[PDB]
């Protein structure tokens, strides 16, 4: 695999 | 790795169904339902797709809040870091959107991460979009809160290359 969304 | 997806990575029907399998306790259930509806509404305005909530795993897009290892071999990492992940359109696990339940989920101005903004991003993938290198695009890989309209040209350009 999935695409991931990352925080600062 | 060696895993491959099936298909061309876009939907080939216009009524996309979704199933909210569970909830973060951080917001009322209806507020979460609306946050997902609002995220879907961003994309339905600029595509020929409709998004219909269903109530079984028959759905194109299955939505799950998970902690750590939550069933797909791609574990979440606890507070902060990875916030969510999503699989491109197709059968089975494809299309699905998962959110890290170890996060504090908020809406705008809340002290946690915006469920609305994160869902809008994840759903972008669940429709077929890749990450953008445009820092202000919704599909940029890093979360930055904002109150301005989420979609940018690069996002609409990506989505239209998929659906017209
Ligand atoms: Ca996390
Ligand atoms: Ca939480
Ligand atoms: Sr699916
Ligand atoms: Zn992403
Ligand atoms: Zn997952």
């Amino acid at each position: 695999x999935p695409l991931g969304f990352a925080a600062r | 790795g060696f895993q491959t997806f099936e298909g061309d990575l876009k939907w080939h029907h216009h009524n996309i169904t979704y199933w909210i399998q569970n909830y973060s306790e951080d917001l009322p259930r209806a507020v979460i339902d609306d946050a997902f509806a609002r995220a879907f509404a961003l994309w339905s305005a600029v595509t020929p797709l409709t998004f219909t909530r269903v109530y079984s795993r028959d759905a194109d897009i299955v939505i799950q809040f998970g902690v750590a290892e939550h069933g797909d071999g791609y574990p979440f990492d606890g507070k902060d870091g990875l916030l969510a992940h999503a699989f491109p359109p197709g059968p089975g696990i494809q299309g699905d959107a998962h959110f890290d339940d170890d996060e504090l989920w908020s809406l705008g101005k809340g002290v946690g991460y915006s469920l609305f903004l994160v869902a809008a991003h994840a759903f972008g993938h669940a429709l077929g979009l890749d990450h953008s290198s445009v820092p202000e695009a919704l599909m940029y890989p890093m979360y930055r809160f904002t109150e301005g309209p989420p979609l940018h040209k690069d996002d609409v350009n990506g989505i239209r290359h998929l659906y017209g």
